[PDB]
């Protein structure tokens, strides 16, 4: 009955979509520590209010694993990591000849008493200089032990940021004007589908950088089982993501006392080293619950029965890699920590303070981080205590090669992948650009 | 109502809130206070250019409705008849059935002929009639 | 609502310059306007002349302008709003009709209008000398030792001219006070008295010390209730 | 009369001229031409974040306007009821006696709860009303 | 020298002008910079004659 067009604006229609987003964060230590690598000085502030607008009747398909958020958090951090460093003293020169021998008593560490040519405050002026540094940062080429370093061949290095915390806070991502992020509070997912209770927010969740292979340190904890995020699945080659219901704290510690050595590079720069081991000889010392981690495999195992076939044999250990690979390389109160992986897949079950238990742990200065050909960095020893105050928010799983059928199917953590790490961070988030504008006929017209 | 808070509700409980859609559009909860002694890191590049797809997207359908006489509000009809061939549904049908969600879907493929038809019928037509009528 | 200072209790004898002045303070002294009014003895108040603080325009009456000419300063301004000014007037060639109360007002915006005024003014154009106030204690009351409420004050005999200030323990008794209303004698000379009503079971261990203030005369004069009872009422 | 040149004067010799408050706003004497080869320097950079910042205090008031159905002119009323709470003086009185300047000190409190008044009776109750009203 | 000590140096600019000339600040639209042309000043306050 006589149907004229009829001009909406501010109609609630969304359309799939990807755009820039930017940082929202709350003031942490504000006096003490200022700027710390991921927030620096000038961050995006955060709004104690945000929007918590749950839309009814609206069952909107998540893309799990194709969310184009994770590729935005993956290039972020590594230029925000060339950047950082950067003003910073430049180890060019540093790397020269090095002639060594091992410690005062045989073996009773991982240290090594070496020599070396370095460029003091003077150009001209040469003084010979001994420092320590931690197990594998120097390579073997030839009565004395004669080796290079490992960062000549591979990148420049450079001396790391002084006073700057590398530890992460929560980095929440606001989408601009005209756009969205779609939230999932849903309790289940099954590794990317059609949500239940669709919810519309314009600042995330409390997203911490994580800095970790093997083990997942921060984050969404989605409760009463363990989601089993698929970015693939029937085919074992693909990487599987484990979110946990319950969190299972870990403690690492390092009983290593350093003091403060510094070393003029030509005019002005300063390098500072590992200075002295006050005390015994040990190991970095992780820790961790024997019971606790039990009862969290108990589900893990029960779920992966329902997943693949049977009660099919299911058990293995972190295969080949280089250490940063195949161990849980993590960033805890400065330095790097390379804890082993060998006595969690050491339980072979089918049907479904506290207690010692640590694993391999060995500490490295040298790292380039993500594979870094360009800028290399060097980690600065920390003067003293070394304390954790962590979590384990998930785990990181591979395959079982390219066997057909069978009945072994033996399963390890082989997960080499950062954007994955984030992926159970932003499982629940996909960005949609609003579309305010909306024609819609009805019974009504203009005259003059 | 809430951000989008209409959008499961259907068409007639839609156009009954679609103010608050707009309000907080722009600067609501994203643009915040905007706050080594430089601005020039990685936050602060992506702000900028951000802000600039922020008004593109305003923009783009604010300069329609300025050119079609709706500039002045949210809802204004138009001396546009409806071509049948279109859409076939009842107007009151899709108003409590089929929800401005599914409805965009429909008409995005004929939406830049029926923005092509909008501007003539009600200004290149209408508002180039007044030129002559607006003295008698 | 603004507080308008009026600086008080100044006259002289017929013929000699009177000046009047007025201190201006929590309010927007420069766009507020200032107007100047008096009132005589035969109930007649006569308009005297309207001034601009921020602008040189005035309105006078013609009986007031040869003998009265007014001025204004700059404003001293405190916040983005508030403001302090002062206005003075003076008057030339002084009669005894020119007797009476001087008030100061503060502007509206039909706004030349007032809006708020000051305390008051009682300038006396008289050629007659300057009396000063014959301060003395009263006796206690005819009234009773029940609960020990009972009037106890102090008299004022002779003194010229109005206004006259009396306080009870300089501005520390103020209420359950009562000011009697100052009149002139036969000889021409004004007269006042001063009520108390406090608690007093028995005279002692209380105040009964008071405060005498003037302008031409400047007193000091204060004497204290009588201890030594010349009445019934403290008694019984 | 001058950018700003009515802030001194009373509210109703305000609202005499407030064009020019509007006009040297965006465009007057802060625009100018805006002309080693390179604009990467430090007065390129200034310039542009404070290109965004000028707009931002624009778009905030326009988009109220064109939700308001005051987007056509610079004065222009609404159908909203005023609520003798909030304040208590008389029309004339202010707009000769308190300016503009002490006015906003005195609605800037309510004034997010005018604006959320004013979306409603104006435009979410007035032009809704529309939808059945145009064709009768 | 000096210099190791403290900090890395660089040579300075050739044929640049060290030498001030008059550099006016100019604030975004929307903003407006308050001009104070008053004669006298305590240590900051209220002004007379603002611009
Ligand atoms: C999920 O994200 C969270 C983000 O909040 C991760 O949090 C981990 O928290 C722990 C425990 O706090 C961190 O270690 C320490 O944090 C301390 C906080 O110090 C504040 O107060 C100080 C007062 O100083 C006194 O008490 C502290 C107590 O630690 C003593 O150490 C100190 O000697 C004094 O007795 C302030 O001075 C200080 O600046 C803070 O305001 C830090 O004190 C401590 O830092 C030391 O070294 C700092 C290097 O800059 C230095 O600035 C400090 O002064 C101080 O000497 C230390 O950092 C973990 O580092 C932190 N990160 C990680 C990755 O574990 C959480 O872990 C993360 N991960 C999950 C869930 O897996
Ligand atoms: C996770 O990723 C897997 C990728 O494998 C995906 O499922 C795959 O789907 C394809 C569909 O074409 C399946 O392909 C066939 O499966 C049958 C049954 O076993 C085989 O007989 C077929 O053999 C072919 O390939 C051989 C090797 O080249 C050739 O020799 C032969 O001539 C045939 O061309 C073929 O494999 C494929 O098997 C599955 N993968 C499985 C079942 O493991 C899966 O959808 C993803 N899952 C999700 C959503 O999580
Ligand atoms: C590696 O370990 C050796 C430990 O043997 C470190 O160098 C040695 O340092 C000691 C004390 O600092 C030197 O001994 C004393 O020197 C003083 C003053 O010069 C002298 O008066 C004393 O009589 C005594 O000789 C010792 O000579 C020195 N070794 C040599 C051969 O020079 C070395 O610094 C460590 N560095 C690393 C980590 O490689
Ligand atoms: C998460 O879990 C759900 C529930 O199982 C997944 O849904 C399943 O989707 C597949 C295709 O993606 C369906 O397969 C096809 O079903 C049709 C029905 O006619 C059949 O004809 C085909 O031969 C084929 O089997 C499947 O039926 C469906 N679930 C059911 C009811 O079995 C969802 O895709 C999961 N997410 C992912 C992608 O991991
Ligand atoms: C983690 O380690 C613990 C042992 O330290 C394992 O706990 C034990 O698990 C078994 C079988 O899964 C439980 O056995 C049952 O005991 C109940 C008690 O009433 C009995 O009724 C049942 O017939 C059965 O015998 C046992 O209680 C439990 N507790 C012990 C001995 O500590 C746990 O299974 C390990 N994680 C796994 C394999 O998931
Ligand atoms: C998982 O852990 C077990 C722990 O014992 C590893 O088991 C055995 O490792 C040996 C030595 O690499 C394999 O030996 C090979 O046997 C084949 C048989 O034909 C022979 O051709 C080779 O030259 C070699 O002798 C042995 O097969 C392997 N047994 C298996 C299959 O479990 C096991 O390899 C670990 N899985 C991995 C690699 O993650
Ligand atoms: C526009 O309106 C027209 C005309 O009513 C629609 O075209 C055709 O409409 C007939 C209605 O009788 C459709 O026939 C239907 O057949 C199905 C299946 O056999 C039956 O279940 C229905 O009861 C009805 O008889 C016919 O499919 C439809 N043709 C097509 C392919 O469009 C027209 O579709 C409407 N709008 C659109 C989407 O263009
Ligand atoms: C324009 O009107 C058409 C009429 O239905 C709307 O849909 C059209 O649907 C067909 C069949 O689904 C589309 O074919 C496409 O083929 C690609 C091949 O890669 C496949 O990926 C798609 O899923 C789909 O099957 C066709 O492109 C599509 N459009 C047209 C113009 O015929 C369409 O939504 C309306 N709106 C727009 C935005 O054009
Ligand atoms: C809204 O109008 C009302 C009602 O007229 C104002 O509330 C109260 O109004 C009375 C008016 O008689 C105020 O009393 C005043 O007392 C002062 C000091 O004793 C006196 O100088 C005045 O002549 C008057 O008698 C009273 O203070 C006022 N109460 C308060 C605290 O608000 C009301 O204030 C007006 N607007 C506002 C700001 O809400
Ligand atoms: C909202 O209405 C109130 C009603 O008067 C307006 O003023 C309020 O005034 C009180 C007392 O001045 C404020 O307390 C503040 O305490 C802080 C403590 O640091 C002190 O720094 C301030 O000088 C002040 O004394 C109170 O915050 C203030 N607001 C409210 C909501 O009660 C106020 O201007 C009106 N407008 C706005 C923008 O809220
Ligand atoms: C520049 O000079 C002016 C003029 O002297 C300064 O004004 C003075 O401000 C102070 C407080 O900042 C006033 O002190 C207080 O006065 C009250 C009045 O009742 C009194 O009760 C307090 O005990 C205290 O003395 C001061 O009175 C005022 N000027 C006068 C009339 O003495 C202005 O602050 C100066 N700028 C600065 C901050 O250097
Ligand atoms: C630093 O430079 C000195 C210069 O004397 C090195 O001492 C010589 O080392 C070479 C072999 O590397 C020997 O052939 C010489 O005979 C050494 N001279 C002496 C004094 O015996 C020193 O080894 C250099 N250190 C490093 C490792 O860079
Ligand atoms: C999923 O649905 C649930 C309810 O079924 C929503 O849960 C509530 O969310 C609000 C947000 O403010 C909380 O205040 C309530 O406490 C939540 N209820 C509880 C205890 O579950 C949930 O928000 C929905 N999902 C999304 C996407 O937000
Ligand atoms: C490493 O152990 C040493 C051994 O105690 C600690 O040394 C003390 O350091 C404080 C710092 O001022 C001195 O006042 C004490 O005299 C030192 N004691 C001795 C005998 O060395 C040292 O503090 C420990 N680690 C760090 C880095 O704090
Ligand atoms: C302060 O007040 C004075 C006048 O009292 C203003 O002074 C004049 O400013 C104009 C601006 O164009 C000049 O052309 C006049 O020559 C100035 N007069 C003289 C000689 O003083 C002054 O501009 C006011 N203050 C401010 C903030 O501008
Ligand atoms: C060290 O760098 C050289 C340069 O080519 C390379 O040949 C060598 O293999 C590197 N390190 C190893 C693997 O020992
Ligand atoms: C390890 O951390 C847990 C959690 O605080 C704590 O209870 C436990 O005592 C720690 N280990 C030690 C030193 O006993
Ligand atoms: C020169 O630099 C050195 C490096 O530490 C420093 O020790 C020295 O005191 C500096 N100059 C002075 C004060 O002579």
């Amino acid at each position: 009955a006589k149907k004229w067009v009829t001009v909406y604006y501010g109609v609630p229609v969304w359309k799939e979509a990807t755009t820039t987003l930017f940082c929202a964060s709350d003031a942490k230590a504000y006096d003490t520590e200022v700027h710390n690598v991921w927030a620096t000085h000038a961050c995006v502030p955060t709004d104690p209010n945000p929007q918590e607008i749950v839309l009814g009747n609206v069952t909107e398909n998540f893309n799990m694993w194709k969310n184009n958020m994770v590729e935005q958090m993956h290039e972020d951090i590594i230029s925000l990591w060339d950047q950082s460093l950067k003003p910073c003293v430049k180890l060019t020169p540093l790397c020269v000849t090095l002639n060594c021998n091992n410690v005062n008593t045989n073996n009773t560490g991982e240290m090594k008493n070496c020599s070396f040519n370095v460029t003091t405050s003077i150009r001209d002026k040469i003084k010979k200089e001994y420092a320590l540094f931690y197990k594998l940062d120097v390579v073997p080429l030839e009565n004395i032990t004669n080796y290079r370093l490992i960062n000549c061949n591979t990148s420049v290095i450079t001396q790391a940021c002084p006073k700057v915390s590398f530890e992460p806070i929560p980095i929440h991502y606001c989408a601009p004007a005209g756009f969205a992020i779609l939230k999932c509070n849903s309790k289940t997912f099954n590794g990317s589908g059609p949500c239940t209770n669709v919810s519309t927010v314009q600042c995330t969740h409390g997203i911490r950088p994580v800095v970790s292979t093997q083990l997942l340190l921060n984050g969404s904890l989605a409760e009463e089982e363990i989601v089993i995020r698929s970015e693939n699945i029937t085919d074992n080659a693909k990487t599987i993501i484990v979110q946990l219901n319950e969190a299972v704290e870990i403690n690492c510690t390092r009983p290593n006392n350093n003091t403060r050595k510094s070393i003029h590079i030509g005019p002005g720069r300063a390098f500072y080293a590992t200075g002295d081991i006050i005390g015994n000889i040990r190991q970095a010392h992780c820790n961790i619950s024997k019971a606790r981690w039990n009862e969290t495999l108990g589900q893990i195992v029960a779920k992966l029965e329902e997943q693949f076939p049977n009660k099919t044999i299911i058990f293995n250990h972190s295969s080949g890699g280089d250490p940063e690979i195949v161990t849980h390389s993590f960033n805890c109160g400065g330095e790097f920590f390379y804890c082993n992986t060998t006595p969690l897949f050491n339980s072979t079950w089918n049907n479904t303070g506290e207690q010692n238990i640590t694993l391999q742990c060995r500490i490295k200065q040298i790292i380039n981080m993500w594979q870094g050909v360009g800028k290399a960095m060097y980690a600065p020893p920390i003067r003293g205590q070394i304390r954790c105050s962590s979590n384990i928010t998930g785990l990181l799983l591979t395959r079982d090669g390219g066997r057909d059928q069978n009945g072994t199917e033996t399963f390890r953590p082989g997960g080499g992948n950062m954007r994955d790490n984030w992926r159970s961070e932003l499982y629940k988030y996909k960005v949609v650009k609003i579309e305010p504008l909306g024609i819609a006929p009805t019974a009504c017209k203009r005259r003059v | 109502l809430g951000f989008l808070g209409a959008a499961g509700s259907t068409m007639g409980a839609a156009s009954m809130a679609l103010t608050v859609q707009a309000r907080l559009l722009l600067s609501g909860i994203v643009q915040q206070q905007n706050n080594h002694m430089l601005q020039l890191t990685v936050w602060g590049i992506k702000q900028l250019q951000a802000r600039v797809l922020a008004v593109e997207r305003y923009l783009r359908d604010q300069q329609l409705l300025g050119i079609w006489g709706c500039s002045g509000k949210i809802i204004c009809c138009t001396n546009v008849p409806w071509n049948d061939s279109w859409s076939n549904k009842t107007i009151n049908e899709i108003w409590d059935n089929m929800t401005w969600m599914q409805w965009e879907k429909e008409i995005d493929n004929y939406t830049q002929h029926i923005y092509t038809l909008l501007e003539v019928s009600q200004i290149q037509q209408e508002k180039n009639e007044q030129e002559l009528l607006e003295l008698d | 609502e603004g507080q308008l200072v009026q600086s008080g209790a100044e006259l002289k004898k017929p013929g000699a310059s009177v000046k009047i002045s007025c201190k201006t303070s929590g309010y927007r002294f420069n766009f507020y306007h200032i107007n100047w009014i008096r009132q005589t003895a035969g109930r007649g108040p006569e308009w005297m002349g309207w001034i601009s603080p921020y602008s040189g325009d005035k309105n006078l009456a013609p009986a007031f302008q040869d003998r009265v000419i007014m001025t204004t300063d700059t404003e001293v301004p405190v916040t983005s709003f508030t403001s302090t000014g002062a206005a003075y007037m003076e008057i030339r060639n002084l009669k005894f009709d020119d007797t009476g109360t001087y008030f100061c007002a503060k502007g509206l915006l039909s706004t030349w209008l007032p809006y708020l005024w000051g305390q008051g003014t009682l300038l006396t154009v008289s050629s007659a000398s300057t009396k000063g106030p014959s301060v003395f204690p009263l006796a206690p009351s005819s009234k009773s030792t029940s609960g020990g409420t009972a009037a106890l004050g102090c008299l004022v005999k002779d003194y010229f001219p109005e206004p006259v200030t009396v306080s009870w323990n300089s501005g520390a008794l103020t209420s359950g006070v009562h000011t009697f209303p100052a009149v002139l004698q036969s000889s021409g000379l004004y007269s006042l008295s001063s009520v108390v009503t406090v608690p007093s079971s028995s005279l002692g261990t209380q105040t009964y010390i008071c405060n005498v203030n003037h302008k031409p005369s400047n007193t000091k004069v204060d004497k204290r209730v009588e201890p030594k009872s010349c009445d019934k009422g403290l008694e019984v």
